[PDB]
RNA sequence: AGAACCUUACCUGGUCUUGACAUCCACGGAAGUUUUCAGAGAUGAGAAUGUGCCUUCGGGAACCGUGAGACAGGUGCUGCAUGGCUGUCGUCAGCUCGUGUUGUGAAAUGUUGGGUUAAGUCCCGCAACGAGCGCAACCCUUAUCCUUUGUUGCCAGCGGUCCGGCCGGGAACUCAAAGGAGACUGCCAGUGAUAAACUGGAGGAAGGUGGGGAUGACGUCAAGUCAUCAUGGCCCUUACGACCAGGGCUACACACGUGCUACAAUGGCGCAUACAAAGAGAAGCGACCUCGCGAGAGCAAGCGGACCUCAUAAAGUGCGUCGUAGUCCGGAUUGGAGUCUGCAACUCGACUCCAUGAAGUCGGAAUCGCUAGUAAUCGUGGAUCAGAAUGCCACGGUGAAUACGU
């Protein structure tokens, strides 16, 4: 099985922002480099919160909220300084942070 | 049982009244809120007037009482007896 | 609720940072298990009496907006009622109603 | 059609991965032997029970990977995962394994733990007064 | 009440022998969700039945379920200041389950030092129509033969049924105008 | 008072969020406070314009404000200096340098919050509100949509009892998860205390204004996506 | 949603009133930082580092002491003065909008009937017509299944080989996150006024809008919060404000609501053994390591979470062991120490462990949820979270009787 060379990770709370922002990033990476892969999807996280629904009392009835956090990896086998440069020049997302750091 | 884990206690808080009281051996009741503090050998023969949230209680400090904190000899709560209810707090 | 319970904390956090930060590890080195047949002398540890309200064990903070005690949520910096109000209005990114 | 036919063994929200091919009757279960995994157990007689019925016990060879479930229960999931895979001895083969219900997926699906409620459906108990 | 006839789930042959009747038994033998014990405790009970007489593992079990079987039931439906009884005819679907429920009630008090035995010994008794629940059918049929005398607010109903192209007598049975 | 709050339930489908930023869990509590402050402090400068929405966004090394208005020029002001002063107090609250851009203006005579400002004047000015509500509803249906619901509260005219009124017309679904549906609840003062109008307005049963991406991975992005998957 | 102290939300005790905290003006100090002693801490006195920022070059802002006014502040009172927001009946299955007509009118009619429906669902239809709300719908999620991606996912054969996808290597495969596919009470058949739909037939994972959720009309109840918060009326403004500590929300007479675990042997004990899903952890949690009776410890690879770790998930599997005797179940109290979180373990914190060692053998009056992935029952993680979970939220293992009949 494969050895991790480098980690590209895109992180968002919003599900629509992370697919689109990836779809441009992968395009930008093929246009400005020669060795790219289709973004491994990687499993989505979901955090559980419960709060009241009335201002005071009515204990029984409750309210539940969820927030998901989505991960894309791309997996460029070598990113060039000119791929990373195009990536940051053609960035336009808000929903997403892209990480070129690893861990 | 419970303890003070691993680090060194005299209480920081009690220390500044005590160091001047030991110099005399014992002097007038040291006005203390520091019920957080334990009893030790240096403290044998002092008189600690120990605030309980409502008022001070004099604890005479002595060798048979070194296994304890100061806060234990001065009470806090009131207990309703049950022949008939408790009228008073007890010191 | 009151502005005083938040005012008390706000003075506590400037003093926490002033005395305790350089002294964080003065506990592990001088007190805990790393202090095996080393120090454990009171005379270097007698200096924490002024930071006594600023201590990490009373940094329970509660809601940031109001000073209202109890029922806090550290991830919003808010509480139950006031979380619900911000989720109701779409103020929080990605936060939606649940179904499964 | 596949190089080795394949079953998903979905039974009660556990999925049994099961690879069938022709051979001499040999078995792999969870990257170990039958004897380690289902030792002095009735669960060894479960996985054989559908394979004996279509009379290929000493004729089908198998490789089995299994996640989720209970030790007795996973043997019970592999019992659907084998019949899922069987599709090509004859064109009628999957029809008949479906007719016996060991292709037919356990359609009942989970109810989420509910908000304001103690269980999926356990609404509170109160007399409170 | 209830707009249409609605069904039931149906239980499916166990994975270790291939019987429904055994898979339906283990289910009311299950206590605190532990189906994986209740299985072995039934087959080892069936193995004990095979030791009293070796001719089948189901020999005494299949007939216990005939011998303690209710054919008739009593339902109850209050008329004012009093409850009374009104008999009803039982469905087969409840006849079997009643009989297996009285077998596991009798089995938990049998007191022998392992349940495979307690269960097998209480089946051994219900195989000859001699065990605990022989009484419990017999008594229920006795309340059902006796308690046909009363019916659900018969006296004002009794003209209302006969006039509606019914019979001239209060029907002591479920879902009739009487 | 029953019902779940109508906008609270749309944020996963066909309504967009009011805010889009990223804090990676640990800093989220500090970011939520900062998004609130940029909302509060920016609106404090524009009291005099008319506005339908506020939308806050944090790109890399950047904070972008989107604002929705009654006409394009009202927030831009004389020689663009007003909108630069707005970008000045977003730079002072936010931890990054600031942009603000103006949105497309859409249904500005029928909008939830501008319709509610409009009713609120009638309550300020202490009229009986005996026929006002019907004339409110009539005008809304001359100006567009397929239905409107109004509920008016606040101790009408300065009364010492509660006295509410309401008005529903046309088709208004209430608990709908499909389409955007425009809602505002106003809070405002006059002499005798606080008043309030709840305004639900209904444009269409499907609106496409927020969707998940169109395509799977293969037709989307880079032309050549396929791996060798081995094959040295 | 985690009350030793903070929770001034409360009380007492120390202590001050332009005021803990903001703007504006007056004066002294830069704020920031380091440090000794008194004082319980607030507070106070002093030392030492720095003199930045603007400048009618006075002096000031920031922040701090002091003062005046404006004013700050108040879980301050009133919820029959309210706004914001939501509970109840109830998923009751009803309720109304536009409009005409009939009565003198309040009001009816429609909204009632026949058939059918999970529902005012839908066919037929009358002076009610047309139409809306709620249930229905769109909706998310899951289920196979088709599809692409191909790792931190996967392995039918092959290599290194302890036969573990760890890695040479491989793509048949689940599988994740996303395009989405299928099912329409449809087709065909019986029935029913083709007329909704129920039942039968079939392929398929599945035929009753597939399982699950979202989901609550118009609205009485003078429902409940001025204590999230808005806010008048309206009260205090050396305080009905505020710093600091100690006490306290977890008291104790008891009774009551709720949940847990036990009362057994279907089990408990011991040694040995197996697979989850989902999620949290770069203030943090963490393998291997060596230490420690165990708890834990220090060391430290690591971990952005499909990688490493909580975690060996438990119930379940193997085998012996125990006999109704409160035991071999249950293990509470309490003596005593070892350890943990913390500048503080006494009333009110967490864990190991030694000795000693009880109630409880299916529980009066009372008392509630459930139609099937449910009821029942086990373990897990997490929000909260300095330190405290039996709770709550969600996940997955194992998983029940029956629904004839009105």
């Amino acid at each position: 099985m494969q050895n991790q060379r480098i980690r590209i990770r895109l992180k968002a709370f919003d599900h629509r922002l992370i697919d689109q922002a990836t779809a441009e990033i992968v395009e930008t990476a093929k246009r400005t480099g020669a060795q790219v892969r289709g973004p491994i999807p990687l499993p989505t996280r979901k955090e559980r919160f419960t709060v009241l629904i009335s201002p005071h009392v009515n204990k029984d009835a409750r309210d539940q909220y969820e927030i998901r956090t989505h991960l894309r990896l791309v997996d460029i086998v070598e990113p060039t300084e000119k791929t990373v440069d195009a990536l940051m020049r053609l960035d336009l997302a808000a929903g997403v942070d892209v990480q070129i750091s690893l861990g | 049982p419970r303890s003070l884990k691993k680090g060194p206690f005299i209480d920081l808080h009690l220390l500044k009244k005590v160091e001047k009281a030991v110099e005399s051996g014992d002097k007038k009741p040291l006005r203390t809120w520091s019920r957080r503090s334990t009893i030790f050998p240096n403290m044998i023969g002092l008189t600690i007037a120990v605030h309980n949230g409502r008022q001070h209680v004099p604890v005479f400090v002595t060798d048979e009482m070194v296994g304890h904190k100061l806060g234990e000899f001065a009470p806090t709560r009131t207990y309703r007896g049950h022949a008939a209810d408790k009228k008073a707090k007890k010191k | 609720a009151k502005q005083s319970m938040k005012a008390r904390e706000v003075k506590r956090v400037a003093l926490a940072d002033k005395y305790f930060a350089k002294r964080a590890e003065l506990k592990a080195i001088i007190s805990d298990v790393n202090a095996s047949d080393e120090d454990r002398w009171n005379a270097v540890l007698k200096l924490q009496t002024l930071p006594r309200d600023s201590s990490p064990s009373r940094q329970r903070n509660r809601c940031r907006q109001t000073g209202r005690p109890h029922g806090f949520l550290r991830k919003f910096g808010l509480s139950r009622i006031k979380v619900r109000e911000a989720a109701m209005r779409g103020e929080i990114p990605g936060l939606k109603k649940a179904s499964w | 059609a596949e190089n080795q036919y394949y079953g998903t063994g979905r039974r009660k929200s556990s999925a049994a991965r099961v690879f069938i091919k022709p051979g001499n009757g040999k078995i792999v279960i969870n990257q170990r032997s039958l004897e380690q995994y289902f030792g002095r157990e009735t669960a060894r007689m479960v996985v054989r029970q559908p394979l004996e019925l279509v009379d290929m016990v000493e004729k089908l060879d198998l490789y089995i990977t299994v996640k989720g479930g209970g030790i007795s229960g996973q043997a019970g999931a592999i019992r659907h995962g084998i019949t899922r895979a069987l599709m090509e001895y004859d064109e009628s083969l999957r029809s008949e394994l479906r007719k016996a219900g060991f292709v037919t997926r356990d359609a009942r699906q989970v109810e989420r733990k509910k908000v304001g409620l103690r269980k999926a459906r356990r609404r509170p108990q109160f007399s409170k007064r | 009440p209830r707009r249409r006839v609605i069904g039931q789930r149906k239980i499916l042959p166990d994975p270790k022998f291939g019987s429904e009747l055994l898979a339906k038994f283990v289910n009311i033998l299950m206590v605190d969700g532990k189906k994986s014990t209740a299985e072995s405790i039934v087959y080892s009970a069936l193995e004990t039945l095979a030791q009293r007489s070796g001719k089948s593992e189901l020999e005494a079990f299949e007939v216990a379920l005939e011998n303690v079987r209710p054919t008739v039931e009593v339902k109850s439906r209050r008329v004012g200041g009093s409850t009374y009884q009104v008999p009803v005819e039982v469905r087969p679907v409840r006849r079997n389950a009643l009989a297996m429920r009285w077998i596991v009630e009798a089995a938990r008090k049998r007191g022998d030092k392992s349940m495979a035995l307690r269960l097998a010994n209480e089946l051994s008794d219900a195989a000859e129509n001699k065990g605990t629940a022989v009484k419990k059918r017999e008594d229920v049929h006795r309340m059902a033969e006796a308690n046909k005398a009363f019916a659900h607010y018969r006296w004002l109903s009794l003209r209302s049924f006969s006039h509606q192209a019914g019979a001239s007598s209060k029907q002591p049975a479920l879902g009739y105008l009487n | 008072g029953q019902k779940v709050h109508p906008n609270g339930i749309r944020l996963g489908i066909v309504k967009p969020w009011n805010s889009t930023w990223f804090a990676n869990t640990k800093e989220f509590a500090d970011n939520l406070d900062s998004d609130f402050k940029v909302r509060q402090y920016l609106t404090k400068e524009l009291a005099k314009a008319s506005v339908s929405r506020i939308v806050i966004e944090r790109p890399a090394k950047s904070i972008r404000v989107t604002i929705h208005t009654a006409r394009p020029g009202i927030v831009i002001g004389k020689k663009g200096e007003d909108v630069e002063k707005l970008r000045k107090v977003v730079a002072d609250i936010a931890g990054v340098p600031a942009q603000i851009n103006i949105a497309e203006v859409r249904k500005p005579e029928l909008d939830a919050k501008l319709v509610a400002d409009s009713i609120t004047s009638q309550l300020e000015r202490r009229v009986m509100f005996r026929r006002a509500m019907k004339r409110a509803v009539q005008n809304a249906m001359r100006l567009g949509a397929k239905g409107i619901k109004v509920e008016v509260s606040g101790r009408l005219g300065g009364a010492e009892i509660a006295r509410t009124e309401w008005y529903r017309e046309g088709r208004v679904p209430l608990h709908t998860l499909r389409a955007d549906i425009d809602y505002n609840t106003s809070e405002a003062h006059t002499t005798y205390g606080v008043i309030g109008v709840k305004v639900w307005i209904f444009k269409g049963e499907i609106l496409g204004g927020m969707a998940a991406v169109e395509q799977p991975e293969k037709p989307a992005a880079q032309p050549k996506k396929q791996q060798r998957k081995g094959r040295k």
